[PDB]
């Protein structure tokens, strides 16, 4: 009937067109049930700390330590090189330092030869 | 805030309005068209033109001083 | 802002008035405490268009997960004392 | 589901839709209702960025 | 103007080149044209403070408007006459320049029809 | 263009207000007469930014 | 009708 | 000369002066905001001066009163230059927003902070008039710089309101890369003419102008 | 999930709030809302799921195409002109413990009431933690939903933040 | 104070546009029961709304007439002196 | 689709609850307590005088605040800037530069007298 | 230098001859007077630097870094007073005592007239400045971060004491203002080439250059309130005051050799201003940011032109005073909330009003709004690096973009938006918190009404 609704990267799929969100199967529905038990687990172990009127600090949130943790200090001992890291290194790291040596490098021994030789204009030039 | 006068909110009928608040809404319209009509009397030459634009193709070569094509 | 408050009456009063110009009901039969699909005889998409009368006239939206459980104008009074914050 | 074990460090971390916080069911109750997060809730590796400050990954019209 | 379809959309000799214009003599075609005067003197319009692009023929008019300016303050309702003859001034002058376009034109004109009969007959 | 301009803002102010806090356009109406005074000067100003002669 | 408006402490 | 000058610097320190007082000098919690407009209103008479004796005659000075810092042989002063721009700019500046801070009295009349907002007001109203009649394009690039802030603060005033603070970064974000237009239009004037005063730029009017040109149009886009 | 009369219900308030969005004025909004009620009069009960669900989808699709570019949305409502403006004035209330009493003195009669309303929530803390931890399922809770105080003077279990949030237009 | 409601009933869709709508879709066997609801926008001093011609026209009559007197002391004022 | 027996009480419990919460947010009609602040002289002054409207005053007493605020506000500032431009700025080479005023012909210089031709006579012209 | 090394010293018996609940106040009391007195080396004059003795010289590039050093150790006091309190009474004299030994040895450092004895004091400071991070840290990496803090820059000093100790043998000394009559020219050979990297990558490694900048992340990190603000305020400005001094001795092969180190630079900043955008941590964030600010004064060292030299000179004063700024604002709210993460607190400016003014002004200069003193120095930079290659210009105009991004991202994360529902202990500030940040932010603004005094010698 109408044209089908392309998602993307930085576009997702409305729910209400994912083929997925009418058929409700035994199973299908079998896992939901699981999402909301555990979810619900943990909104009654955070309630129970948050309206305790003893409590005064922060709560802390083990899933957001695990967040940062694996962040910032979990992923050198879950490296390993290989064609996929080398080259990326390589084309991220090494690449950009090449590339602004030659253009600074052909612009400035340019502009020395239009001093030497005079050609370049530099008649009220006294600030550097 | 701070004055002004203290007409009540009606429901869902039109609201209420003063005297001062029409006369001088009503007063600032006239005075604009006055403007536009006294100001147009005087220069309508800047909203209609100012001096007659001649037309080039009207003139002769007399005037210009084209040679005639013998010479 | 300047906006004079909402009081318990009030809320009642417009919402009781909104449904009496539904041409769905008996008007001497409605009162505060009517079921829309037990007692008044209205089907669901009956209430949904008189949510959406509601919201229009207190000039806020209510959600489709909750508006989905008020059946009585009661109901509806109470739901925009609680959201307004009206305690009298 | 585990991101791919290629060796860009990402561990046994969960991998999950890549969906930004600016389309999540906003009237619920979120424990942090400006981050529509829930205490416990396994965040997504790249959270800081789908924030609704940042990037709106939401349906487009066209 | 109209003008354009022909430099672009026609020939492209007979309509004049505004960037090299003047092209022929400025006395062939007619017998020793009076040379254009100044009344203005270059002290007087640096006194003045005239702007550069002020400082053409039209100058010596637009100083009476100037010090009508100054002596009728606060009058800003006033010196109208001395606008317009700064004003008709500039008409005048701004006249002759499309004289100069026109004249220009059909002189080209003949260059072609003399080149062309030459061209013709042999 | 200031003086116009920022007399514009000022009228569509007026009429946000009185609204409770409502821009949009499609929820508006009838304010000829409701309001005068911002209904002369959203038409003065409305004039004057299209280029009404001798404003 | 005034009522209290909840503020963070602004002695200090 | 001397009313010229005079009326003309006393019209900014004017606008200062409840900016000066905040610091509890004088506390009236409740007419703050009546003090500011009024002080708006008294500058836009003294402002009007000067723009009458540019009328009748025409007079521009140029005020540099300052001698700030200099380097080698490049000096910077805070300079102001009340010509043609800065005579008929400012009345306008100051009678336009006089009316925004009269009507704002009435439309903020229910904010808390509204203290707040009348400074933060009155502080880009000075960053503007910097802009306007600065005579070197450091003091130029202060006021320049000046109003962009002040436009953030503004423009997430509700800073619980997740789209303001998106809308009130944005428009730092955009003026930035305008920003880098203006600075090469700085560094082109130092490195071949060898001064920043607008005085010297039109002095030593270059045939080539391509670049620091350039910059000035990346900077107002 | 969400069952099926939700989704067509709410299916439909967008169309007629989307089609409100073209039809501004107030006469062309009523002549074309009974229409889509119409519409959907046409396929009411019907049963036959199977019919019903492959509808559904072709209603959608049908919705999507249509769908305001610009739809209208309530200023204090998400995606408004008003939405979270004054979560900048929400101040929690556990912040007036820390008031210096210098200034505490400038409300006797407001803290005199706190000291009430924080003296019941320390008696009541136990029971509803007792309440809690009996009427639940033994591999924990399985919804969000909380159960009343099943007695008379006991408050319902976790009611503190709740009842005692700050209000809608604080300042 | 206290608020006073409008009589309800007073509210009739008869004159307005909106029974229109009711006749048009009785046209095809349709009723819409919001008529009523919308019935105050229509009536009462909401209606009779000027055109938009007459928008801009405002004030032209009242300031025509200061025009007319105006120019006409002009002219006695040019021959005086 | 309604609420349930059990959910519709409890609303009706934190209702209760919620609406009490809110009463208790209201000041008593003594508050604030504000502490012993003295009012200087002037400010009783006013007050006792400013008592009946008497329009013929109140411009008299806006007369006071601006007058106030003209004198503390743009008489010292003018004062002091004079004084730092006249004796400080302007003694120092090219502080404050003018641009030399417009000559037209036929004018009189103050400083010397010296008189210059009006112009050569013009081509007079019409329109 | 007498009449302040002396002072320094007495410092240390103060401290450990005063009463016990006394020692805050006497230190705190008497490290302000030094700091008064340190303002009569302000007399320069415009031909002579000020030459005191045999051993010890100040000069305009000296002083505003002699006043920096001796104004931060008062302020180190006061953070350090919370973290310590429940510490034994003996170890919080030692704490005291080690601060003192690092301000001994920084302004020796920063006056020795012989560059050997500047390199004894040079390296002298490590000793200090690892034990307060190793003992006086609270996580488990302060550990590693020692060995990291402690290696990356002896790998590069050990050959600089070679170099220094080979021009000696060939100039015949090492005094500073022999050097400036006495120098020669570096011929271009494979023995200069790596003359040149002994004597500057001891420099680079504590700027620190990108790409040699991974210690800064973890001992800026694990480092207590009191290490975190002298390592960024005044042990990064050993590598700038380095090289503005030996940079003397290494012409014309710094117009070749400067190539490789301009390009890590430039490119640096990009990098470690993008990092910023995504960082987990608040304090982490702090440290990438001096990596790119340090940045702009190698690049400014390395292109040797007057208006390059008095613009690294105010970047590192302007910066000392900044990054210490934020280090203390990120601590304000760890003594709360104790954890680092950036986005575990949010909303605060609705709590502690008058603590989110002084984000905002810490955020202004860290962006460089003029006219503060962030915007002369870097605008300085930005002017002279323009005349050495003008499509430099892409380069600085990018980075001044990511800073306002991140700069304004912690601002608003922590600041603005809606407060952490179940974070119920944000206290009010106290006055000592407040006098805190008062301090580092009034002088900063202060001294744009005379900056002449913070541009260097070739001012
Ligand atoms: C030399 C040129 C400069 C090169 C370097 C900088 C170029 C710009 C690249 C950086 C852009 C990203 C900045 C960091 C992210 C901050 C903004 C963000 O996260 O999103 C919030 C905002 C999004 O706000 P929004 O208004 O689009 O809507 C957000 C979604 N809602 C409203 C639902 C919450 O992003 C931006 O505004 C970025 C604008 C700049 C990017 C476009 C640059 C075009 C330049 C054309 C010339
Ligand atoms: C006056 C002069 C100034 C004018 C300024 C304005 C100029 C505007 C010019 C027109 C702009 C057109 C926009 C072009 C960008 C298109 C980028 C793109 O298409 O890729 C986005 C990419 C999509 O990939 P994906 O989602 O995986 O597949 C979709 C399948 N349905 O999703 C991704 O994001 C992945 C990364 C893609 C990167 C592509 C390179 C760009
Ligand atoms: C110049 C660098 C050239 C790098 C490209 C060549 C490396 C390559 O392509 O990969 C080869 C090899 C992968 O082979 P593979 O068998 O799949 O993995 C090992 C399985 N046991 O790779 C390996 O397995 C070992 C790793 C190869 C060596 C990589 C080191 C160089 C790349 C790191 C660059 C670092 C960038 C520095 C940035 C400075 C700051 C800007
Ligand atoms: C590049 C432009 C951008 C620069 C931006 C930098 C940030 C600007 C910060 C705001 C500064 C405002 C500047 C205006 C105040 C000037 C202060 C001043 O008067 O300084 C003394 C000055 C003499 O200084 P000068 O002769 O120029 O010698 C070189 C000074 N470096 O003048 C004097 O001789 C003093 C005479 C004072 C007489 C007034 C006495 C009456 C007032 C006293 C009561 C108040
Ligand atoms: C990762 C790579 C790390 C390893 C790279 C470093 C290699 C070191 C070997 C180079 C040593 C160069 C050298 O020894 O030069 C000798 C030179 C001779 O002396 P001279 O008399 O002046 O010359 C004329 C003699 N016919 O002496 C001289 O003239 C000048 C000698 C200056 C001292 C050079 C010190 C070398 C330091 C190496 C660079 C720093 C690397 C830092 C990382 C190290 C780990
Ligand atoms: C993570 C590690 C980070 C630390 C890395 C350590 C620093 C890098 C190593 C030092 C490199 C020093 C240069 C090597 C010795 C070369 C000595 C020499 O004689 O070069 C001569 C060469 C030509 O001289 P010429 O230009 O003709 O003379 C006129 C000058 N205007 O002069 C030149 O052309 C200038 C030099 C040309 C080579 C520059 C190449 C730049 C590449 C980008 C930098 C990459 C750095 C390494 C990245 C790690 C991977
Ligand atoms: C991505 C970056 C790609 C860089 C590609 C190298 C381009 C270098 C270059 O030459 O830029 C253009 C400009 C031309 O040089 P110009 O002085 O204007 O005159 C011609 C002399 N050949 O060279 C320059 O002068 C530099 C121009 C700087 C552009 C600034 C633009 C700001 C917005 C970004
Ligand atoms: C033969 C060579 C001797 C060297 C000369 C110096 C030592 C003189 C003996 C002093 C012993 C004493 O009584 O100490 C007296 C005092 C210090 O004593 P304290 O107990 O630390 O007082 C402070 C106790 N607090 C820290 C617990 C509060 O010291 C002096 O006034 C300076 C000694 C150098
Ligand atoms: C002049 C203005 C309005 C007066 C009026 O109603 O017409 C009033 C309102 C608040 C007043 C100001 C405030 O009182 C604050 C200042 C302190 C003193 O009142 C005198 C100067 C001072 C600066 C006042 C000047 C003037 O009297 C003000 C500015
Ligand atoms: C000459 O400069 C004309 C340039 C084009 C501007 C006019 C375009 C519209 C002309 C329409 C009228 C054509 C003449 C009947
Ligand atoms: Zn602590």
């Amino acid at each position: 009937s109408f044209p089908k609704y392309e998602a993307s990267r930085l576009s997702s799929l409305p729910t209400t067109l994912d083929p997925a969100e009418y058929d409700i199967s035994s199973e299908t529905r079998k896992a939901q049930a699981e999402r909301l038990a555990i979810r619900s687990r943990l909104k009654r172990e955070y309630q129970l700390q948050y309206y305790d009127p003893s409590r005064r600090g922060v709560i802390e949130d083990p899933a957001l330590v695990r967040w940062t943790y694996a962040r910032s200090a979990n992923i050198y001992p879950n490296f390993r090189p290989n064609t996929k890291t080398s080259l990326l290194g390589a084309l991220f790291g090494i690449g950009p330092l090449v590339f602004w040596y030659y253009v600074f490098k052909t612009d400035r021994d340019r502009k020395e030869k239009l001093i030497q030789e005079g050609k370049l204009d530099r008649t009220f030039n006294i600030s550097y | 805030a701070g004055g002004g006068a203290h007409i009540e909110p009606r429901y869902r009928q039109f609201p209420q309005l003063t005297r001062s608040q029409v006369i001088q809404a009503e007063f600032f319209s006239a005075t604009m068209w006055f403007w536009i009509l006294w100001r147009f009397w005087h220069d309508s030459d800047a909203v209609l033109g100012h001096f007659p634009y001649p037309d080039p193709s009207q003139w002769t070569d007399e005037e210009l001083g084209i040679p005639p094509d013998d010479e | 802002s300047d906006a004079p408050p909402l009081t318990l009456e009030g809320i009642k009063d417009r919402v009781l008035y909104v449904l009496k110009l539904y041409d769905k009901i008996d008007p001497e039969k409605l009162s505060v405490n009517s079921h829309f699909m037990k007692d008044l005889g209205l089907d669901s998409l009956d209430q949904v268009e008189i949510i959406m009368a509601m919201e229009d006239e207190f000039g806020f939206e209510i959600p489709d997960i909750d508006a989905e459980k008020l059946m009585c104008p009661q109901e509806i009074v109470d739901y925009i004392a609680d959201k307004k914050d009206v305690y009298e | 589901e585990p991101y791919p074990d290629d060796g860009t460090g990402y561990g046994d971390y969960p991998k999950l839709p890549d969906r930004s916080q600016q389309e999540r069911d906003p009237w619920y109750d979120w424990d942090h209702p400006d981050l529509r997060l829930n205490w416990g809730e396994p965040m997504h590796w790249d959270l800081d960025m789908y924030i609704r400050n940042r990037v709106d990954t939401s349906p487009t019209p066209v | 103007g109209a003008h354009l379809a022909r430099r672009y959309l026609g020939d492209a000799s007979v309509e004049p080149d505004p960037l090299r214009m003047p092209t022929f003599p400025p006395d062939y075609g007619f017998p020793e044209r009076k040379e254009r005067e100044m009344v203005a003197t270059q002290q007087e319009m640096n006194d003045a403070q005239l702007v550069l692009q002020q400082r053409d023929y039209c100058a010596h008019y637009l100083i009476r408007f100037l010090k009508c300016k100054r002596d009728s303050f606060p009058n800003f309702l006033a010196c109208k006459h001395e606008r317009h003859d700064w004003d008709y001034c500039e008409h005048l002058d701004y006249v002759k320049r499309m004289k100069e376009f026109e004249r220009e034109r059909r002189l080209l004109q003949r260059k072609k029809r003399r080149e062309q009969r030459e061209a013709d007959m042999a | 263009h200031a003086f116009f301009k920022a007399m514009l803002f000022m009228c569509s102010g007026s009429i946000i207000h009185s609204l409770n806090d409502e821009q949009d356009i499609r929820k508006m109406g009838g304010l000829f007469k409701a309001m005068p005074f911002t209904t002369t000067a959203l038409i003065v100003g409305s004039l004057a930014l299209t280029g009404m002669p001798f404003l | 009708k005034r009522l209290f408006i909840i503020k963070p402490s602004g002695f200090y | 000369m001397n009313m010229f000058s005079s009326l003309s610097l006393v019209t900014l320190l004017l606008l200062t002066m409840p900016i000066m007082m905040m610091s509890f000098n004088t506390y009236k919690p409740s007419n703050y905001p009546l003090y500011v407009k009024t002080a708006i209103s008294y500058a836009f008479i003294t402002s009007m001066i000067p723009t009458m004796m540019f009328i009748h005659s025409g007079q521009e000075l140029i005020i540099s009163n300052w001698h700030w810092l200099t380097i080698q042989t490049l000096k910077l002063s805070l300079s102001f230059k009340m010509d043609y721009f800065s005579m008929m700019f400012i009345p306008v500046a100051l009678f336009v927003t006089w009316s925004i801070m009269e009507f704002s009295m009435w439309y903020m009349y229910s904010d808390p902070n509204i203290n707040k907002f009348f400074k933060y007001l009155l502080l880009f109203l000075i960053t503007m008039l910097i802009l306007v009649t600065a005579n070197n394009l450091f003091q130029l690039f202060i006021g320049w710089e000046g109003v962009g802030i002040m436009s953030f603060l503004l423009i997430g005033w509700w800073y619980g309101r997740a789209d303001a603070n998106t809308a009130a970064l944005q428009a730092i974000l955009y003026n930035r890369i305008g920003d880098i237009g203006f600075i090469l239009a700085m560094a082109w004037f130092l490195t071949n003419l060898n001064t920043w005063d607008l005085q010297q730029i039109f002095m030593l009017n270059p045939s080539d102008s391509n670049m620091p040109l350039i910059g000035l149009a990346l900077a107002a886009t | 999930y969400l069952t099926h009369q939700q989704k067509v219900l709410r299916l439909y308030k967008r169309a007629l709030r989307h089609l409100e969005s073209w039809c501004i004025h107030r006469d062309k909004y009523r002549y074309f809302a009974c229409l889509l009620r119409a519409r959907f009069d046409e396929h009411k009960n019907e049963k036959d799921m199977v019919k019903a669900t492959q509808l559904l989808r072709e209603a959608e699709e049908e919705f999507w195409h249509g769908q305001h570019p610009q739809p209208y949305i309530f200023p204090e409502s998400p995606g408004g002109t008003s939405y979270e403006r004054y979560e900048c004035y929400k101040v929690p209330e556990w912040c007036l413990d820390d008031w210096h009493p210098s200034e505490k003195a400038m409300y006797p009669d407001y803290f005199a009431k706190r000291e009430q309303w924080k003296k019941l929530r320390r008696e009541s803390w136990e029971r509803e933690v007792k309440q809690l931890q009996e009427e639940t399922p033994v591999g924990g809770p399985r919804t969000e939903a909380l159960p009343p105080a099943r007695k008379q003077g006991d408050l319902p279990p976790l009611w503190w933040h709740i009842v005692t949030r700050p209000r809608e237009r604080p300042m | 104070s206290k608020m006073e409601l409008p009589d309800y009933k007073q509210w009739k869709i008869e004159g307005t546009p909106l029974e229109t709508v009711q006749e048009k879709l009785a046209a095809r066997g349709l009723r819409d029961p919001w008529g009523r609801n919308e019935a105050w926008r229509y009536m009462g001093g909401f209606a009779n709304n000027v055109s938009f011609v007459g928008a801009l026209l405002k004030g032209f009559k009242w300031g025509f007439a200061a025009f007319v007197v105006a120019i006409g002391a002009e002219y006695y004022l040019e021959s005086q002196k | 689709s309604g609420y349930t027996p059990e959910e519709k009480l409890r609303l009706q419990q934190l209702r209760e609850l919620r609406r009490r919460w809110l009463k208790d947010q209201e000041l008593s009609p003594r508050e604030p307590v504000l502490p012993p602040q003295r009012v200087s002289p002037v400010e009783r002054f006013w007050n006792k005088f400013l008592q009946d409207g008497a329009l013929w005053k109140n411009v008299i007493y806006k007369t006071y605040r601006h007058s106030i605020f003209a004198f503390t506000h743009v008489l010292i500032p003018v004062w002091i800037i004079h004084y730092y431009l006249k004796y400080h700025v302007t003694t120092k080479p090219y502080t404050i530069v003018e641009k030399k005023p417009r000559i037209f012909p036929g004018d009189t210089i103050l400083e010397t007298g010296e008189v210059i031709p009006p112009m050569k006579e013009f081509p007079d012209q019409h329109h | 230098m007498l009449k302040y090394i002396i002072p320094t010293i007495m410092l240390m018996p103060l401290t450990w001859l005063s009463k016990n609940n006394m020692i805050w106040v006497n230190s705190t009391a008497h490290s302000l007077l030094i700091s008064f007195t340190s303002l009569l080396l302000m007399n320069q004059f415009g031909d002579n630097s000020l030459n005191f003795s045999l051993l010890f010289f100040s000069d305009s590039l000296s002083t505003p870094l002699l006043i920096l050093t001796m104004w931060l150790l008062p302020l180190m006091l006061m953070a350090s007073q919370h973290h310590l309190s429940k510490e034994n009474l003996t170890r919080k004299k030692l704490f005291i005592t080690m601060l003192i030994s690092l301000q001994l040895f920084l302004i020796m450092t920063f006056t020795a007239m012989e560059l050997i004895l500047f390199y004894i004091l040079f390296e002298a400071t490590l000793v200090p400045t690892l034990i307060i991070i190793t003992r006086w840290g609270n996580q488990t990496e302060r550990l590693n971060a020692g060995l990291y803090f402690l290696f990356y820059t002896l790998a590069g000093s050990l050959p600089l004491l070679v170099a220094l100790i080979y021009i000696q043998n060939t100039v015949g000394s090492l005094n500073f203002l022999m050097l400036q009559y006495w120098v020669q020219p570096v011929h271009n050979s494979w023995s200069n080439v790596f003359m040149w990297l002994a004597c500057m990558m001891a420099f680079m490694v504590k700027m620190p250059l990108y790409g040699l900048h991974l210690w800064l992340p973890k001992a800026h990190v694990e480092a207590p309130i009191a290490g975190s603000m002298v390592l960024a305020a005044v042990l990064l400005k050993l590598g700038g005051y380095g090289m503005l001094r030996i940079t003397l001795i290494l012409n014309p092969m710094t117009d070749f050799m400067a190539y490789p180190f301009i390009m890590l630079s430039l490119w640096g900043m990009i990098m470690t201003s993008s990092i910023c955008l995504r960082q987990t941590d608040l304090k982490s964030l702090i440290a990438y940011s001096s990596v790119s600010h340090m940045a702009l004064v190698i690049v400014a060292i390395l292109i040797q032109t007057p208006w390059s030299y008095m613009g690294a000179t105010a970047l590192m004063i302007a910066h000392g005073l900044t990054s210490s700024m934020l280090f203390c604002l990120a601590n304000s709210n760890y003594e709360r909330i104790h954890s680092r993460t950036m986005i575990l607190a949010r909303g605060l400016q609705t709590l502690l009003p008058l603590m989110a003014t002084w984000w905002l002004l810490a955020s202004l200069t860290n962006l460089a709004l003029p006219p503060t003193i962030n915007l002369i120095g870097e605008l300085f930079v930005v002017m002279s690096t323009f005349s050495w290659s003008n499509i430099t210009i892409i380069l600085m105009g990018v980075n001044m973009v990511i800073t306002a991004l991140y700069s304004l991202y912690m601002l608003i994360m922590t600041q603005r938006g809606k407060y952490t529902y179940h974070i119920n202990n944000i206290s009010p500030s106290f006055t000592r918190e407040n006098a805190l940040m008062s301090l580092h932010i009034l002088p900063l603004l202060l001294l744009t009404l005379n900056p002449k005094i913070i541009l260097g010698p070739l001012y």
